[PDB]
């Protein structure tokens, strides 16, 4: 038994890391956080330090709020018994208001309008937990992958919850608040549209989803095989390729016939993942809007 | 047919049967024995593919398609036509699959890295052979497999799913699919943070595997690191992978019921099961 | 129809992405070459991308791909057969002379620097304020090699400042020399450490660093590569 190199045999710590400066305005980094020995054995001990400015308490409090607004909600229907209200507690739903309302804002809260306000609050959640991700790499003076990425992720829900909800003139169109009832909607969604295994991007969406578990089963499988050589350095192995870099690449080209490079196979990566939510949301995006039944439409497309 | 830096590395050795007697390249691919057996089975699997097309009077891949044995045929032979061409091609899929594995073990030995590669395709190689021969066996009949067309194996799984109702409630499917989407949003940032340090803004400097985890504590309080980020994807993956495989092991054999109502030792433990209100009461 | 518009739309982009992600990808180690180092004749079908140029960060310079590709070593190889696609043999030792599975590559004669500038792995000696703080710490242990014989032991860990990771140990031969293994390579053990790759009189042929607080890129790949082209040449004394 050689050592494989999932868990690390020794642990080390030296002096609490406190990151680079760069242009962060450091009034706002909170103190280094504990240091973790579990965590350590797989990754980093460190709970070093969290930034918190403006737009971080502005989505830490959106976000409590629509995670209480579902709860005391969850809570009214419990009939306030905590056994019932653990007893039940996949089966609770916060659903949207009735198609009557349409996209209006006039609904009761009994009927829809908890809804609206849970929605309000997981909105601005949402976008500024995205402006954080786009400051956060400029203040660092990096590029701005991260806040591109999140945004593909941004328009499946985006799609799912505000725009398609709009193209059908309703709001009962959106996803309810719950464990099982977000999934009845996931099940009625594709019996509703004539079966989703027709629609074509739906299937696209599931090569990239299936892809990327490829993909970094590859990756990271190939970065431990390459370790001995120092190859999770991967940026000075960009900047002055070593030993790690060409093993990698030539494991592969002798596979498959062909390889990436030690800057490529993250390119690779940034986008098997992103196609993931892109093409995924525009095939919910048509489904009602343009197609009506996947299985009629792909018997003559169009 | 050589990068500028692979002369060094084709070196001969590390070959697992059949000493110098496969060890070499065709362009830029490795043979080895396992080459070889990997297009023997790749070959046969395809001329039988092809000769279940001439049976069924499609030469459209959109069509064509090859059925398991029925159930009557149970776990035992059939005709060629109606079920046996199936149960071939799966022993020369299987023996394609096993084949390219051990050929990536080679591969290893000779580059002198570890095998953690052939390690992971393995899983892969696990999840197929749950499928098509696991579950089978257990139930009795290769008529529970997967049939080998386009959409055709697409509508068994729309079929067996739908046998057990909404098969979300599958709790061990419910697991996998976690694994799956967390398995993607570490993909993107991992490929995302690797980029941005790789390529700043304008005239910067190349950012440092420093600024990486600033970046990240910056932003949720915790980086896991390299080595750990790598440890990790290779984790989600395999996991997603195994639980797959577990979901429909157990799915027609221990549980064959409806999935939903599975839940039902939950809402039926004696200290809540009669109470009053809520959704079930 | 909008949907047929968007999926035809869809697998255009698709075939210039991948486009983009072929040639992307294509910025080490093209263009091909023949056996004798000369440019091969098909290229396949991609271009080569136009040069893109990183600014090193510590005033370490430009580095600009794809750009003028060569070993800068010597390769102690030699042809086994009259056509193209078979292996090169060895024609010394094959360790020593760093090919096969025992290759390293001609990097920086620096040592990684960190963010701030300073040297990324130092000893744990020279290293204010770092500890082994969990599991066996191997500090003062024999090492063993695959024939199961000593070859010396360990007297410091060498460690990943920014990382706070051990990366390498420190051993001492009968010399009072030292040498670097790699974590990666190394079975910490209760009573000892094992080294697999490597049987005991090979710990000598090590490739030793010129200066005992600081490894270079150079050295690390040398290093590296001595002990996994262990695994395959070191065979005839496993076991
Ligand atoms: C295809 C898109 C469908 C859909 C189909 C499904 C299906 C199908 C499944 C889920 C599942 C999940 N969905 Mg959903 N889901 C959609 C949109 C959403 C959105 C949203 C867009 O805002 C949210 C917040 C969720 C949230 C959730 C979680 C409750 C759960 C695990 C997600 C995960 O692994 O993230 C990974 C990353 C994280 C950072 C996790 C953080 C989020 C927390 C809330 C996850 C808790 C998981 C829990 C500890 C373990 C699973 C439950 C236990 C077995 C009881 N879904 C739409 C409607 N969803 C799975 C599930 O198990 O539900 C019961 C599942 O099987
Ligand atoms: C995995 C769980 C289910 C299942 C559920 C689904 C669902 C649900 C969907 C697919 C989809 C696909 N499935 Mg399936 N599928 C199963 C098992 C398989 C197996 C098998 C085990 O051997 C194969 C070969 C495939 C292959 C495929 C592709 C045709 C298609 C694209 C997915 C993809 O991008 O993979 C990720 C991998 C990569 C990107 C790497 C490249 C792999 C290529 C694309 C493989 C294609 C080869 C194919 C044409 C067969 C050639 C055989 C011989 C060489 C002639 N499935 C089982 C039964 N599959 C999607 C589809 O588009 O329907 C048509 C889809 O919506
Ligand atoms: C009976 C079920 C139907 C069906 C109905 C649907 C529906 C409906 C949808 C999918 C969708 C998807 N399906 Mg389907 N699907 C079926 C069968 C399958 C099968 C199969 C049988 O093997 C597979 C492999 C898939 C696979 C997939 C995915 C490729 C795709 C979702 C991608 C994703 O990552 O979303 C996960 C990611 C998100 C939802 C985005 C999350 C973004 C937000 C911003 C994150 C949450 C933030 C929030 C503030 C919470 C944070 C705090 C936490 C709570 C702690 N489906 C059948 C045909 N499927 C989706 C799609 O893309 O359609 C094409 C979709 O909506
Ligand atoms: C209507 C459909 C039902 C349903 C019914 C089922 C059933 C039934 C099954 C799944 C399975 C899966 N479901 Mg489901 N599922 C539904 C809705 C969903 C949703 C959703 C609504 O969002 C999601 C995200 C999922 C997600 C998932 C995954 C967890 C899983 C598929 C991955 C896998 O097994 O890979 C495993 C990967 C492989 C088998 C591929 C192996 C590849 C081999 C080794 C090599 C191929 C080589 C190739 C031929 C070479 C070609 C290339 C070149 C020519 C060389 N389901 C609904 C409720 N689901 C499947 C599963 O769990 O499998 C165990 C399964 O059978
Ligand atoms: C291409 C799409 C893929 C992807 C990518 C992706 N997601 C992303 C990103 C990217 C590239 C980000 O950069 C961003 C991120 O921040 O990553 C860490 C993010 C993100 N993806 C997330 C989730 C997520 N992404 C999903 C999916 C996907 N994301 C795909 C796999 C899903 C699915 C599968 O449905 C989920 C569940 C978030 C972790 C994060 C964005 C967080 C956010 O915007 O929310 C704002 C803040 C809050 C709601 C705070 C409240 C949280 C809780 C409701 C309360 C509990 C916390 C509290 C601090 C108390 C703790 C007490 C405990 C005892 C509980
Ligand atoms: C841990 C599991 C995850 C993963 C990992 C993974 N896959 C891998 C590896 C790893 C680590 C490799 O090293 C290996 C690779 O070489 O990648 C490029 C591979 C691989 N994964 C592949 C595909 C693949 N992996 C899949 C899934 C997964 N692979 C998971 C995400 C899927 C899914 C999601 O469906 C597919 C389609 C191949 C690209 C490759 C293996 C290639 C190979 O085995 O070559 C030998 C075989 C042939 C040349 C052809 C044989 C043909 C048969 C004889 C006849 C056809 C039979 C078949 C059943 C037809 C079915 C068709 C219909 C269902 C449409
Ligand atoms: C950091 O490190 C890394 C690298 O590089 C430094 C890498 O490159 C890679 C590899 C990754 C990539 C290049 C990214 C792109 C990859 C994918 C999207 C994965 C999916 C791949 C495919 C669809 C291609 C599959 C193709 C195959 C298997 C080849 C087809 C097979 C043949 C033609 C037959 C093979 C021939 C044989 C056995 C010899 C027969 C000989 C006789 C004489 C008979 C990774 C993971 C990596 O992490
Ligand atoms: C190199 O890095 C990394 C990668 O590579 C790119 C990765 O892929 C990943 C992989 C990613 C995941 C598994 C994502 C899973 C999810 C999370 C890590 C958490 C998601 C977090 C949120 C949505 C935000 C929630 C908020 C958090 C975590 C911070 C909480 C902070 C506070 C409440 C404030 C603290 C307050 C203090 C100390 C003062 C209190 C004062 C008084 C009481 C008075 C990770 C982690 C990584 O790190
Ligand atoms: C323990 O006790 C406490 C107090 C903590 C309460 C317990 C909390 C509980 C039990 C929380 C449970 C919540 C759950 C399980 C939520 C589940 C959600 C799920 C599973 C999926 C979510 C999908 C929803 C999406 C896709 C919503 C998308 C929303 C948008 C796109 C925005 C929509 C915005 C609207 C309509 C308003 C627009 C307004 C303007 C002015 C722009
Ligand atoms: C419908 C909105 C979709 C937004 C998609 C944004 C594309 C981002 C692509 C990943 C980052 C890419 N990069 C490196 C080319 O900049
Ligand atoms: C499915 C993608 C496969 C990519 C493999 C590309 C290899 C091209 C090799 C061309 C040189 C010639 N050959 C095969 C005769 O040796
Ligand atoms: C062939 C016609 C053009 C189709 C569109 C091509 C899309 C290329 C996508 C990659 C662009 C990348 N980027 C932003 C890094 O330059
Ligand atoms: C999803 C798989 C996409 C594969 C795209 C095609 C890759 C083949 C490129 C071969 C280029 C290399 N070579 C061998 C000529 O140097
Ligand atoms: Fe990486």
């Amino acid at each position: 038994a050689e050592y494989q190199n999932i868990f690390s045999q020794v642990q080390v710590r030296g002096p609490a890391d406190l990151g680079m400066t760069e242009d962060v305005n450091l009034a706002n980094r909170s103190g280094v956080g504990p240091f973790s020995t579990l965590l350590g054995w797989f990754g980093n001990a460190q709970l070093g330090p969290i930034y918190l400015g403006s737009l971080g308490v502005l989505s830490l409090f959106s976000g409590l709020m629509w995670f209480f607004t579902i709860g005391i909600w969850f809570w009214y229907q419990a009939g306030w018994n905590p056994a019932v209200f653990l007893r039940d507690l996949f089966f609770f739903s916060l659903e949207p208001p009735a198609p009557e309302y349409g996209l209006s804002f006039a609904a009761p809260l009994k009927e829809g309008g908890l809804w609206l306000i849970a929605s309000f609050f997981m909105f601005v959640a949402v976008w500024s937990w995205w402006g954080r991700t786009y400051l956060r790499a400029q203040a660092l003076g990096m590029g701005k992958h991260t806040a591109w990425a999140f945004l593909s992720a941004i328009w499946l829900w985006m799609v799912l919850g505000f725009i398609r909800p709009i193209l059908m003139g309703s709001w009962s169109e959106a996803v309810p608040y719950g464990i099982f009832s977000h999934l009845d909607w996931t099940n009625n969604f594709s019996l509703v549209h004539g079966n989703l295994f027709y629609n074509p991007f739906h299937g696209l969406s599931i090569a990239f989803l299936y892809g990327s578990a490829l993909l970094f089963a590859m990756h990271g499988a190939t970065i431990l095989a390459v370790s001995r050589f120092g190859g999770e350095r991967e940026l000075e192995q960009i900047a002055d390729r070593g030993t790690a870099a060409e093993r990698a690449a030539l494991f592969w080209r002798w596979t498959m016939g062909f390889n990436a490079t030690m800057e490529g196979i993250h390119r690779w990566a940034i986008w098997m993942a992103v196609l993931v939510t892109l093409t995924g949301g525009i095939g919910i995006l048509l489904s009602g809007t343009v197609v009506d039944n996947w299985y009629v439409w792909g018997q003559n497309h169009g | 047919a050589l990068l500028s830096f692979e002369r060094k590395y084709r070196v001969p050795g590390g070959t697992l049967v059949g000493g110098n007697l496969f060890d070499f390249w065709v362009g830029p691919f490795y043979v080895g024995f396992f080459g070889v057996a990997t297009f023997f089975f790749a070959a046969l699997g395809i001329i039988l593919i092809a000769w279940s097309a001439v049976l069924q009077g499609t030469w459209n891949p959109q069509l064509i398609s090859v059925y398991p044995p029925a159930l009557e045929y149970g776990l035992g032979g059939a005709p060629l036509a109606k079920g046996g061409l199936w149960q071939i091609i799966t022993i020369c899929a299987t023996g394609a699959f096993v084949s390219w594995a051990l050929r990536e073990v080679e591969i290893c030995r000779k580059l002198g890295i570890g095998y953690h590669i052939p390690f992971a395709f393995a899983f892969a190689i696990l999840a197929y052979l749950t499928l098509v021969l696991f579950r089978p066996v257990m139930m009795g009949a290769w008529g529970y497999a997967f049939p080998y067309g386009i959409w055709t194996h697409l509508d068994w799984v729309s079929n067996t799913g739908y046998t057990y109702g909404n098969f979300h409630y599958n709790p061990a499917h419910m697991i996998a699919i976690s694994f799956f989407f967390t398995n993607a949003l570490a993909l993107a940032l991992h490929g995302a943070l690797v980029l941005s340090a790789a390529n700043p803004e304008k005239g910067k400097e190349m950012r440092t595997e420093d600024h990486e985890d600033t970046f990240f504590r910056d932003l949720v309080g915790y980086s896991i690191g390299t080595l750990g980020i790598h440890r990790l994807g290779l984790l989600l993956s395999l996991s997603a992978v195994f639980f797959s495989a577990l979901c429909m092991i157990i799915t027609g054999t221990i549980w064959f019921d409806q999935w939903v109502d599975w839940w039902q030792w939950w809402v039926k433990l004696p200290w809540w099961a009669n109470i009053p209100g809520g959704i079930n009461g | 129809d909008l949907a047929s518009l968007a999926i035809y739309s869809f697998w255009i982009f698709l075939a210039g992405l991948i486009y983009y992600l072929q040639t992307e990808n294509m910025r080490e180690g093209y263009p091909l070459e023949n056996e004798d180092g000369t440019p091969a004749a098909n290229q396949g079908p991609f271009p080569l991308p136009k040069p893109k140029t990183f600014i090193l960060p510590h005033g370490r310079g430009t580095l600009t791909v794809p750009g003028p590709e060569s070993e800068d070593r010597p390769i102690a190889l030699a042809r086994t057969a009259v056509s193209e696609g078979f292996p090169h043999a060895p024609t010394g030792d094959p360790m020593k002379d760093g090919v096969g599975p025992a290759s390293w590559v001609a990097r920086r004669d620096l040592p990684e620097l960190d963010g701030h500038g300073h040297n990324k792995i130092k000893p744990m000696k020279a290293a204010a304020g770092f500890h082994v703080s969990a599991g066996k710490n191997p500090i003062g242990l024999p090492v063993r090699g695959c024939d199961l014989e000593i070859a010396g032991k360990v007297v410091d860990i060498w460690v990943d400042i920014p990382e706070q990771m051990a990366r390498f140990l420190e051993v001492e031969l009968k010399d009072g020399s030292t040498r670097l293994l790699p974590m990666q390579m190394v079975k910490v053990q209760s009573n000892r450490v094992h080294v697999n790759a490597l049987s005991s009189d090979l710990f000598a042929g090590i490739p030793t660093i010129k200066s005992p607080t600081e490894v270079t890129l150079l050295e690390e790949d040398k290093i590296c590569g001595y002990v996994a082209g262990g695994l395959m040449y070191a065979a005839p004394k496993r076991k």
